[PDB]
């Protein structure tokens, strides 16, 4: 599931920026210090590949 | 005596009223006064309110300064300043509606407000605007350039295109928005027939009669279920009308305020009260039956409290 | 040059777009709009 990750990590991280519509911006805050914590997981483990 | 301006917030529950002095905050229902500021900056012609919470959105004596007070840090928190002259401000969690004569523009809450967008509109002295502050529903409307339409635009999906609605022939008088954001009333000019629009759709709900001769209309809001309007017109007089039952085209009920003062409608805390608010200082409350008699009547000076 | 921290900024109710940082509905009484409560329910 290595390019799922990878997907899941770079559509939560656009969602970071592009503000959906009915979102208020504290939950984009804690959905950005998540994908953040996602960011170092999959670094981590996959250096190369990430 | 000072009173420059007056209106209700976005529940009814309160309305703000502008000073030569400062600004006023009122619960409409029972009538208490909440809070009284004294703000020496021309006086204020605009107050908005964002339902009960700490900020209150001024427009001050000059017209073209917009500036956003926190009643409880005590101090302006933001200033927003126009070359052209303010005409209203509306106001929601995340976005900051100024309406000017020609154009409106939508600004972010944030301690340096960002501008958003754009909107054209016809000549809009009157400052005719409406915004939904509900989560789920971030509509805006506004009249259009077209002389009688009415234009809405969803802030959440901006991409999709407006709507378009072909209200009356006429200049526009009024335009007011139902709690739920989902319809739409209007009036012309004219102020013999008032007409109200499913905000999603565009198409014409129920077509209501006031009159025959021609009077100005000053206000028109909604009760919760959107089941009844009540509408002010010349002299104080108010009318009270059913929305959802189409065999109804006039009044059920009518009355006018005892100093015959032009006046702001809406419904109270009992499902039939309306209350009205009136330039001279007058505040005045209407118990109707479902006959639209009147069973019990208050009247008060608000200014005085 | 704050990722994290920022997440910690926020709930000590230190920067946000000005009512979502701190707005408060006390001011002029009644109940608050729900709307709110979920979003302290969801936050939470």
């Amino acid at each position: 599931h290595l390019l799922d990750f990878f997907d899941i990590f770079g559509r939560l991280s656009s969602w970071c920026l592009k503000k959906p519509g009915h979102v208020a911006e504290v939950y984009l805050v804690h959905l950005h210090a998540s994908v953040y914590a996602l960011f170092h997981r999959l670094y981590g483990m996959y250096p190369c590949n990430f | 005596h000072g009173l420059l301006y007056a209106g209700f917030n976005q529940d009814h529950g309160c309305f703000a009223c502008g000073m030569e002095n400062g600004f006023r905050v009122y619960n409409t229902d029972p009538l208490k006064e909440k809070e009284k500021q004294e703000f020496l900056e021309g006086g204020v012609g605009h107050v908005e309110m964002l339902f009960r919470c700490n900020y209150l959105a001024l427009v001050g004596g000059g017209k073209k300064k917009v500036m956003i007070w926190d009643d409880l840090k005590k101090k302006t928190v933001i200033e927003i300043e126009f070359s052209t002259e303010v005409k209203a401000v509306k106001l929601r969690r995340d976005r900051i509606v100024v309406v000017l004569d020609s154009m409106i523009k939508v600004f972010t809450f944030t301690h340096n407000p960002h501008q958003l967008h754009v909107f054209e509109t016809c000549y809009n002295p009157k400052g005719l605007c409406v915004l939904c502050p509900n989560s789920n529903n971030s509509l805006l409307a506004f009249p259009g350039t077209h002389t009688g339409h009415v234009q809405l635009v969803d802030l959440a999906s901006t991409e999709k295109p407006p709507v378009d609605i072909p209200a009356h022939e006429g200049v526009l008088s009024c335009i007011a928005l139902n709690l739920q954001g989902t319809r739409i009333a209007t009036a012309s000019e004219k102020g013999t027939l008032i007409r109200i629009f499913d905000t999603s759709s565009g198409h014409l709900i129920q077509e209501l009669r006031r009159g025959s001769q021609a009077a100005n209309i000053y206000c028109i809001n909604f009760n919760q279920d959107a089941s009844l309007i009540c509408v002010s017109s010349d002299h104080g007089t108010v009318h009270i009308f059913a929305a959802e039952d189409p065999k109804s085209k006039w009044s059920f009920s009518k009355f006018q305020v005892p100093s015959g003062s032009p006046c702001i409608c809406a419904f109270g805390t009992e499902p039939n009260a309306v209350i009205a608010i009136c330039a001279d200082g007058s505040y005045y409350k209407f118990l109707f039956n479902p006959k639209g008699e009147c069973i019990r009547d208050v009247y008060a000076q608000f200014l005085e409290m | 040059l704050i990722q994290q921290g920022a997440d910690a900024h926020s709930k000590e109710l230190n920067k946000l777009p000005l009512p979502s940082k701190s707005v408060d509905w006390t001011h002029f009484g009644g109940s608050p709009p729900s709307d709110e409560i979920r979003t302290l329910r969801d936050q939470l």
